[PDB]
């Protein structure tokens, strides 16, 4: 079902096997980057134990990383069964196209992982540099959704650790600040009812 | 405006549209005064005992000739990972490793860890195509996207600038990296023993020892070189006045 869908949940405890298989997975996880952050973080072991492997058979994973997660994210990517085959950077500008520890940081990194043998994708349409304005802090740039749609038009996609501004047609968004459960795909709705007859996810 | 869409529409890379791409002039002038004479040595690093390079270096810039640099002797990451870099780095020292845009972003991190460093910065050389918008890129089989940048990993072992370089893509077969990487490095004021492995005649530079197979001439002498750093000059940063 094409229009946006989402699930308010703790991604640590949701049974993601009810969601089926996706052509693209994207995550901007709350990594423990060993600094004080205004949001709650997942430990390294909680990240490793995330049930990413059940989400795809053949497709691509898009994984935002900063600081020590440049390395830890590569570990999780391989542990979950992906090979890292590309790396997108977003050059952060202002509205006038000027660039916003040892160096000041002008960019953010998104790892691209592949799993299995994806067929029918449009590889090579976009390039691996995004130039866009910081529309809001803590937000990824909307251009990433366009590049993913051109890469895999019309297919099912799932974002982990999304927020309400992130909901998109063709995407199922998971995050703990979403407004309830909004599911329209009849396969997912059935599996959700069966696994969660009282609409509650706990352990 | 969505410059990704625009690149799909026109072939102009999004970085083509970044704009603007005595303050820090004392620095630079202090760097230039501090710099040792340029020194250089022709050597086949494959067949060369790296430990003959003394003294231990404060900064190592490592630029192995990757196969991917020759689209139209290559060094594999197998070869590079077997270099004994830790044998010539000072207990507190820095490394800058050009890793390309493919598997080197992973294997180069393995290398850094293998040699005893941790990555603290990731410097991206972003290549514009303002002069040849109509030149499609021939993709690595595993690529999902057109690759328009190279990464230079900064690593540290022991206890002003931005992490981006933007220039126009060099002509086919030009393997030079942007000279701006030297400015970023020297601006860190990391010490004066600076080694460039796989440099060339065209990269030789004051303040640096350059070592590589295609050098046409040498002037390296380890005793002469060590003498630039004997007391009272052992611990200068490269950014201060010479000691009278
Ligand atoms: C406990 N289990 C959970 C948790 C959970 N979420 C909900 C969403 C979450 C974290 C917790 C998003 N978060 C956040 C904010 C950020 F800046 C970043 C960093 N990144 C870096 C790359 C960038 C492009 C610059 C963009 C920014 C990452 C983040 F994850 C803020 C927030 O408040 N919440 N959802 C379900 N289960």
């Amino acid at each position: 079902l094409f229009p946006p869908q989402w699930i308010c949940c703790d991604i640590r405890y949701l049974d993601v096997s009810i969601l089926g298989k996706f052509a693209v997975v994207m995550a901007d996880p709350p990594w423990d980057i060993h600094m004080e952050l205004p949001y709650g973080t997942l430990t390294d072991d909680e990240m490793r134990r995330l049930n990413i492997p059940v989400l795809q058979d053949d497709g691509f994973l898009f994984l935002w990383v900063t600081g020590r997660a440049m390395e830890l994210g590569r570990e999780c990517l391989n542990l979950w069964g992906y090979e890292r085959v590309d790396e997108i950077i977003w050059v952060k500008t202002n509205q006038l196209q000027r660039i916003i520890h040892w160096l000041n940081h002008g960019k953010e990194h998104c790892l691209v992982g592949v799993k299995g043998n994806p067929q029918g994708f449009n590889q090579g349409l976009d390039c691996d540099v995004i130039v866009a304005e910081v529309r809001s802090t803590s937000h990824k740039p909307d251009e990433i959704y366009g590049m993913i749609e051109r890469l895999s038009p019309g297919t099912r996609k799932i974002e982990l650790f999304g927020r309400p501004h992130n909901v998109q047609p063709n995407w199922i968004t998971l995050g703990n600040q979403l407004d309830g459960i909004h599911l329209l795909d009849p396969d997912v709705v059935a599996r959700f009812k069966q696994r969660y007859p009282d609409g509650i996810i706990s352990k | 405006n969505d410059y990704c869409q625009h690149f799909v529409d026109t072939g102009h890379r999004p970085q083509n549209f970044i704009r603007d791409v005595e303050l820090i002039r004392l620095k630079d002038e202090l760097i230039a005064k501090s710099n040792t004479p340029p020194m250089y040595l022709q050597a086949d690093i494959e067949a060369f005992d790296i430990r003959e390079l003394t003294p231990k270096f404060d900064v190592i810039l490592l630029e192995p000739p990757l196969e991917e640099y020759y689209r139209e002797k290559c060094w594999t990451w197998d070869d590079i990972m077997k270099l004994e870099i830790d044998e010539i780095a000072a207990p507190r020292s820095f490394i800058f490793l050009w890793c390309g845009s493919g598997e080197g972003l992973d294997l180069g991190r393995v290398c850094l860890r293998k040699w005893g460093y941790r990555r603290c910065e990731d410097i991206c050389w972003i290549k514009t195509n303002k002069n040849n918008p109509g030149k499609t890129k021939t993709l690595d089989p595993k690529a999902v996207f057109q690759r328009t940048k190279e990464h230079c990993l900064m690593g540290i072992k022991g206890t002003v600038d931005i992490d981006l370089i933007i220039t126009e893509e060099p002509e086919i077969g030009n393997i030079e990296k942007p000279v701006e990487i030297f400015h970023i490095i020297e601006h860190f004021c990391l010490g004066r023993r600076r080694l460039h492995l796989f440099g060339r005649d065209s990269t030789i530079r004051p303040g640096w020892l350059t070592v590589g197979p295609t050098l046409t001439n040498s002037n390296y002498n380890a005793e002469t070189y060590a003498s630039y750093f004997s007391a009272p000059n052992s611990y200068l940063t490269g950014c201060t006045e010479e000691i009278e």
